[PDB]
């Protein structure tokens, strides 16, 4: 379990993916040319997980950049770390998906898919011990959503024994690029329930609320939202990127986090919450870091964790702090809040402490929860889907691509069954 | 105040003995077979591998079914488009021909009325000829 | 390479085409000879000699209007073969344009479009410019649209339609030609941008202080809006919207494909200092009825979709802040079944004006395209004028004389009644 | 739609036709030799509509001059612009029709008709884009009325897709050449109802009343009457002869003016009214123009427009004036007098402004109305016809030429049906 | 000779192996290169073979389904001590899944491991048997060990097999599924093991915190302490001792019933190296410490149980007179309840070899030390805690799909749990009269 192959699909997928690559490169001491300039060996110990060692020196991300549109691909190349990527790894079509899942999944997407598979196969064939795949995409668009889930299915068929992991961004009317987001999201969730092993549910609703209410923004931009995402992505991947005992690989993480195959939708959390211009604050102790675990305000999914129960939790602390203090502050939270942890999964909260803090922060905490409260996210998408579907609004753009109404009914039925399944475990006593 | 010391062994790097505080209240000492087999082990390991292989093939069969459906919707969109074309082509030709038919009919009816006016004229001309010359 | 084919039918279509292509050239730095001292390639092809030729066909059943293109400033911009004319016009009769006269030039038009589609590596579709009123704009367009559905199937076809106004009208039969073309084109068009000549006439009088607006005045203003819609296709901006995206975001049902265009700001080339209006002020102006391209009252209707196309010194933050205030406006009602309704386009290039024109240079402008149930008022006004004349069969003999049947008039009017009923049904909760 | 072929038949037809040619030649800057001596390039832009370019710098009227007597045509050759006409285009007999419609339609007329057709075919086949035909004739005589309608029918057969337009002069006992005028007029109206697309009803009764009552001419002559006709003909043909948007050709005019095939009898009107040579001291204002043009006194048909309703109106303003003022005055007239415009034909009044005014006037207005009040003209001819027909007076003049009484009965019946049809539309309500 | 083969399975097994072999070489004067100054013991030959170059090579095999941990041995201080062929690694680990270690991956490296053990057994003139070191928790420690144990019973029929098993603790635990892997391995290994010395990671963690003043104990801290207890247990096999002189003698002295083969180890003294002054602790004080639940290697209460066998293993400056006096005083104040069919007593062994500590380690060097190995029915409390965690998760079938996905049947979970219930019932029945 060494190499991970990273895939970026569509606008959102590529914007958040670019941001992830620039954040982790800084943490691993890699400059925008691919050369290592760091002052530590922990930075290079597990460099192989995300980077390939190039022809003499230099480190190149094992990333595949995908879009049905050339624009975003130009925007990345022109970005801060744009030149670090393998040029042959940029796979782009010429005609977009028109914000239509059916075009990304069946038409335009299906026409570009084999070119993407060819680039992923070259990266995969090069691996000594492939862990699996990490996909960044939105669920509201056409490419990231439709083509992204098509890629998941095609990758699953060729690599059935590898782990499929996604960073999936959920749409919100508060920050939307298109009228049909509830359709594209519902059709995608159906795919993710069946085809992924682990999904980080990144909700634009939660990201907006944090920027507006907590960061006191006013009118937040994708840049503001993506700053929370990059911090979350860096936090949740810490255990994969640095030496450690806990959830050190994709399969070991899934074994600790997923008690039932379909219940693999994680609610990520993060502390401290900061804005791009907010730099310099100094504060936050071990108890303060742990207190955010149950804090709804620190969740990257618009769910209140106190509305459900935790099946499993992975907690990662970054910076120079006492493991003694962390262990007891984590034990206290569990005892004080025992009603939000299922009793039938003993010792269900795992803690890890990494010495390297993220840039800007002296101390931080990242939470990965498999909570029954995630049903609130799915209920929200389901209600928005139903308001449109009841009237068959915009349906002709999907049926025009050869889709049947039945696919819509099946997708929503599957999403409602998932909601019922979280509810079942939320109510389970054991006892 | 009692204790029984029974010497056991004495070697270069050690000495051993037994201490008995009380004899067993009850007497008569403490009052395996598998073996297993390589064939049995292999049989179970192989049965487990076949369960693992059956399920991997089942997932693959399901993924293959989604692939067939993907070809079907692409095919459905092709068929709906061809039909659209077909209908539009026949709806138009029926319209262009019906319009040709009505237009030629209208021009024939009017040319026939002008022609009848000509017949009536030589007929009028015949009448004058019978009135003129005769008696004159 | 994401190419769009523009078709200009009849006088209105051809004349607006002149205004659009004059403006496109100004926006891309293309001289009237096609020479240039990237995105525009979606609208202009290139020759080995370095000349940039519009991806367009100009059609008219009479040569007068197109002869001015062949003789004018932009002669040489177009190859002679893309400027198609017959001898006799359709004489304000849909039936002559569609059958009698149109049938003589249709194959020639299709052949030229085929030759243009042949130079496309990724054809998006067609932009069809025409009036509802004239015999060519109505009859020939309907014929063209049906034939394009045969040759290209479901390939996208979008319209820029000139809705008639009595103040500039040339024919009493314009409501008949309007209803006949709408009925026949309905199933062949994906999205149509109606331009009510009275709304334009009134913006020209009010905002531009023009006493008696002419076609040049009207066309220059219209060209500005059309250039806003095509700006996203002809440039690579901060936020782009292609032909497919326009369709997906603006049309909820196949028949309900008539978005309302609203442009802001429209200021006279004489005065301030207008006070470089902010993104908020220009956005707010979009929901005010005076700046609309079609006369109707959106306060009596419900929005189903809003596409906002910004151009010039505009930042995403300012746009979202401005949209957030629209979201708080109780007076701007969206339907039940639309969780959102917004789609944003942003381009770097401020609106360029024609040297010598009536419009002032602004740092930022916006065109909003909204699908409101209020647009059905425009169909109702047209249907009423149709009914008044049709009840007596006034002028019907002109159409019947050309081989049309009264049954068609009935079929066309019934389709319009269903269209009216459709706007009513879609707005309920 | 370029060329118009003009035909003038009989005395009246040739006198009014000659007058039209001299008036328009002056407006287009053509001298009596055929050479252009004007300026304002607007004079030549549509010169092709009425004139042929004569190899050399000459312009020759596309006019065919017809009569069963040489008299009027020798008088034409000797007239002001007499030498401008093509000499081969003069087609004449020696017999005469003796003010008998049957002689013109069936006997003498039928014997000369093919010679006329010979000359019209040559002019027609020379055309790049033939609009159709314009005939000038009287309805009271024998040649213009009988032979003229015979020509209409023969031309209709060979050119069925061309527009047939006439300037038809209605008889009046006030001017009178015979007792038989009601017969000749009724027989001709029958032909015009069936065979023309558009007819300008030029009433000698109205022309006489204008000369006597308005112009104060105690004993009006044909010269006095023909001066009103030439002004009317120049006015109604302005849109065909100069560049413009409205009713720029014969077919577009018919489409705007004729809602029902048989109701194609126009009531022309004019302002201001003048006598010959007399000029001027005071030019009318736009508001004056737009009132006068809709007044009984200014009608070239002896009908009161306030006795009926307008189906359609074409209004043409000539001279240098404000289009704003014209538009504002024209809208006011319609709103103020809404009861004289049918409600069921929306926007039924069309306005045009030509910069070139007619000679003598600084400003003028021409009115082309399709009014239900025209039934008064037909009722007047019908009453005079019936007074004679009831007694079978002069009937042997017609039966002697081979005609049957039935033709009289049929013609009368058709004219009364036309009266009933105008009455039907006069009474029709929008509702 | 009387040779013993040590097998180190998974991370825990390999890491404890490092600590044990570092200490053994420290007790026998073997340098990390395998060199040892010849001087007139020679029992050390039971654990170390000799090469033609005069090097002393451990009679051990290190196995892991992943290379990271063993790569540190291949690169570290003791890299010249082991031959490359006795350090076996696969590429992908068992991902904390017993099924993966036993059925999927294990199956690919098993023959290679057996072949290497067979090559070590061929160098033996009187093979006593095997010492198997592994965790209950990991997929390799659990799954691969039970696979290995079954095969060894086939290839070596009779030969003794003893275990050093790492019982899971939440404070150092890496997987939620550790109770499942614990029960599955216990069920499958039960009939193949002769004697197992369980090492509860919480007991070690707690001794390190108390006795050694280590705020947050690491695996090195835990392993060095574990290595002291292993050293006490193996000393009479590696030196000319008098008690537990052969592997068979462990079953004889400590295991009267085949399934009841889980003795409790209690070690004393455990003293911080940075203490001060001190001491020195007498035979009485160290013997008293053997009857203190705080010094146990497994958390349980012997007061709630009955002894069926007790061994006291002394090391260093210890005299029989002091030992007997110390036992006599304890019998007065404490019950020390034995089962009816056993005599109340002790088999005592003094090994004169001094307790040895790792140079810069946390443990102080002591003159006297003792390890008590007792077979008490109280050890069943450790199985009960494990069984309870198993039941809570199993009742909902939580994480079961991970095992089933590897080709394991759900019925195996029921079979394993039923065997544990019988084991619990066996400890109950054994202590009744
Ligand atoms: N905005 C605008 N409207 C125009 C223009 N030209 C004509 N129209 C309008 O379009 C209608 C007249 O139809 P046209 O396009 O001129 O006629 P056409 O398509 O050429 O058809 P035919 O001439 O009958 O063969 C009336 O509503 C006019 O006001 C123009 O340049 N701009
Ligand atoms: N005392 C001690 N316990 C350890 C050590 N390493 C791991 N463990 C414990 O063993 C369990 C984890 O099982 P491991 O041995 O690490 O895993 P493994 O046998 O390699 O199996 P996989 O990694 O799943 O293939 C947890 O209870 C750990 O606390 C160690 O060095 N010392
Ligand atoms: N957090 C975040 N969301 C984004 C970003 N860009 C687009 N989105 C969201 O993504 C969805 C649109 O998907 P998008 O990626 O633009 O379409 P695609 O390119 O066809 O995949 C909507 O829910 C947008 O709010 C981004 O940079 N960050
Ligand atoms: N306005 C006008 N009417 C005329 C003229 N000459 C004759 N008429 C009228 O024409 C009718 C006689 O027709 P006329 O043309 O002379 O007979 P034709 O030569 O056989 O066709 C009567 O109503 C006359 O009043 C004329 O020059 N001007
Ligand atoms: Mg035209
Ligand atoms: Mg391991």
């Amino acid at each position: 379990m060494r190499e991970i192959v990273h895939i970026q699909a569509g606008q959102c997928g590529n914007q958040i993916g670019a941001k992830f690559w620039e954040v982790i490169s800084d943490e691993h001491g890699i400059d925008p040319t691919g050369s290592y300039h760091g002052d530590s060996d922990l930075q290079l110990e597990r460099i192989n997980v995300y980077y390939n060692e190039a022809t003499g020196n230099k480190y190149v991300p094992r990333a595949i950049l995908v879009d049905l549109e050339p624009g975003t691909m130009d925007s990345v190349r022109s970005g801060p770390f744009g030149q670090i990527f393998r040029p042959d790894n940029f796979v782009f079509g010429q005609s977009g998906a028109g914000n239509n899942w059916a075009k990304g999944h069946y038409t335009e997407g299906a026409e570009l898919v084999d070119s993407v598979l060819d680039v992923v196969r070259k990266e995969s064939e090069s691996c000594d011990c492939l862990q699996g795949f990490q996909l960044t995409h939105s669920l509201g668009g056409g490419t990231g959503s439709g083509m992204g889930t098509l890629l998941i299915s095609k990758i699953r068929e060729e690599y059935p024994d590898r782990i499929m992991n996604t960073f999936s961004v959920m749409p919100s009317p508060k920050v939307s690029d298109t009228v049909v987001e509830p359709y594209n999201a519902t059709l995608s969730v159906h795919q993710l329930v069946e085809n992924t092993d682990e999904t980080y549910s990144i909700d634009n609703e939660a990201l907006y609320d944090i920027c507006f209410r907590t960061l006191k923004l006013t009118t937040p931009t994708y840049g503001d939202l993506n700053h929370l995402v990059s911090a979350t992505m860096s936090g949740v991947t810490t255990c994969l990127r640095f030496p450690g005992q806990l959830n050190a690989d994709l399969r070991k993480l899934a074994v600790n986090m997923v008690p039932f195959p379909r219940l693999h939708f994680f609610m990520p959390g993060f502390a401290p919450l900061t804005s791009r211009g907010s730099q310099q604050y100094r504060a936050l102790t071990v108890p303060e870091l742990t207190q955010q675990m149950f804090d709804s305000k620190n969740m990257m999914a618009a769910c209140d964790p106190r509305h459900g129960r935790y099946l499993t939790v992975a907690t990662i602390f970054r910076g120079r702090m006492s493991m003694k203090e962390v262990d007891e502050q984590m034990l206290n939270i569990q005892n004080k809040n025992s009603s939000y942890f299922v009793e039938w999964i003993p010792n269900n909260v795992k803690t890890a402490v990494c010495d390297i803090p993220p840039r800007g922060l002296k101390m931080s905490s990242t939470f990965i929860g498999n909570s029954t409260a995630i049903q609130e996210l799915f209920k929200r998408i389901s209600e928005q889907f139903t308001a449109m579907f009841r009237r068959k609004a915009f349906l002709h753009w999907y049926t025009g691509e050869g889709m049947d109404e039945m696919e819509f009914t099946e997708a929503e039925s599957n999403m409602n069954d998932l909601v019922s399944e979280y509810q079942q475990y939320q109510d389970a006593t054991a006892d | 105040a009692d204790m029984e010391v029974i010497e056991l062994n004495k070697a270069t790097s050690g000495q051993s003995w037994e201490v008995i505080l009380k004899p067993p209240s009850f007497d008569g000492v403490p009052e395996r077979r598998r073996d297993p087999s390589l064939e049995e082990i292999q049989k179970k390991l192989e049965a487990a591998e076949e369960r693992r292989k059956y399920q991997e093939a089942e997932l693959l069969k399901h993924l293959a079914e989604k692939r067939e459906h993907e070809r079907e919707v692409i095919q459905k969109a092709i068929e709906e488009n061809n039909n659209f074309i077909k209908m539009a082509k026949e709806k138009l030709a029926q319209k262009m021909e019906s319009n040709k038919e009505n237009r030629e009919a209208h021009l024939a009816a009017m040319l026939e009325r002008l022609q009848e006016k000509d017949k009536h004229a030589e007929e009028v001309r015949k009448n004058k000829e019978l009135k003129e010359e005769a008696s004159r | 390479m994401r190419e769009c084919i523009s078709i200009h039918v009849g006088q209105a279509g051809v004349q607006i085409g002149n205004a659009c292509w004059e403006l496109y050239c100004l926006e891309h730095g293309i001289q009237p000879d096609g020479q240039m001292p990237d995105s525009f390639n979606t609208f202009f092809s290139e020759t080995g000699a370095g000349k940039h030729v519009p991806r367009a066909v100009f059609v008219d059943l009479e040569p007068t209007v197109i002869d001015e293109v062949r003789t004018g400033t932009y002669r040489q911009l177009f190859h002679p073969e893309q400027l198609i004319t017959g001898k006799e016009d359709a004489a304000n009769n849909y039936a002559r344009g569609h059958y009698t006269i149109g049938k003589e030039i249709i194959d020639l038009v299709l052949d030229r479009i085929r030759k243009l589609a042949d130079q496309c590596t990724g054809l998006q579709g067609f932009l069809v410019f025409h009036s509802f009123g004239g015999g060519t704009g109505s009859g020939f367009t309907s014929l063209l649209m049906e034939r394009l559905s045969v040759d290209y199937g479901k390939k996208s076809k979008l319209e820029f339609s000139i809705y008639p106004a009595p103040q500039v009208s040339t024919a009493v039969v314009e409501p008949y030609n309007s209803i006949l073309t709408t009925h026949t084109t309905l199933e062949h068009s994906d999205c149509a941008f109606m331009v009510d000549n009275e709304a334009i006439y009134d913006i020209c009088r009010r905002n531009l202080d023009i006493e008696r607006p002419t076609y040049t005045n009207l066309n220059r203003l219209i060209s500005q809006i059309v250039s806003s819609i095509t700006a996203s296709l002809r440039f690579d901006g901060a936020l782009n919207v292609d032909l497919t995206e326009f369709q997906t975001n603006l049309v909820p049902y196949p028949r309900i494909h008539f978005p309302l265009a609203t442009y802001a700001p429209v200021i006279s080339a004489e005065k301030a200092y207008h006070e470089q209006l902010s993104v908020a002020e220009i956005t707010n102006a979009c929901f005010e009825p005076a700046n609309q391209m079609v006369k109707c009252d959106p306060r009596h209707g419900k929005y189903m979709a809003c596409c906002l196309l910004y151009r010039g010194d505009v930042v995403p933050k300012d746009v979202n802040a401005a949209i957030a205030t629209i979201k708080t406006k109780r007076s701007i009602q969206f339907v039940d079944w639309c969780p959102t309704g917004f789609k944003v386009g942003i381009n770097y290039q401020p609106p360029t004006v024609v040297p010598g024109g009536d419009l002032a240079k602004v740092q930022r402008a916006v065109c909003m395209l909204s699908n409101t149930t209020a647009i059905a008022e425009a169909w109702a006004r047209l249907d009423h004028k149709f009914d008044l004349m049709y009840a007596k069969r006034a002028f019907v003999h002109w159409y019947v004389g050309e081989g049309m049947e009264e049954g068609e008039f009935s079929e066309a009017r019934e389709d319009m009644a269903a269209l009216e009923k459709d706007y009513e049904e879609v707005g309920v909760d």
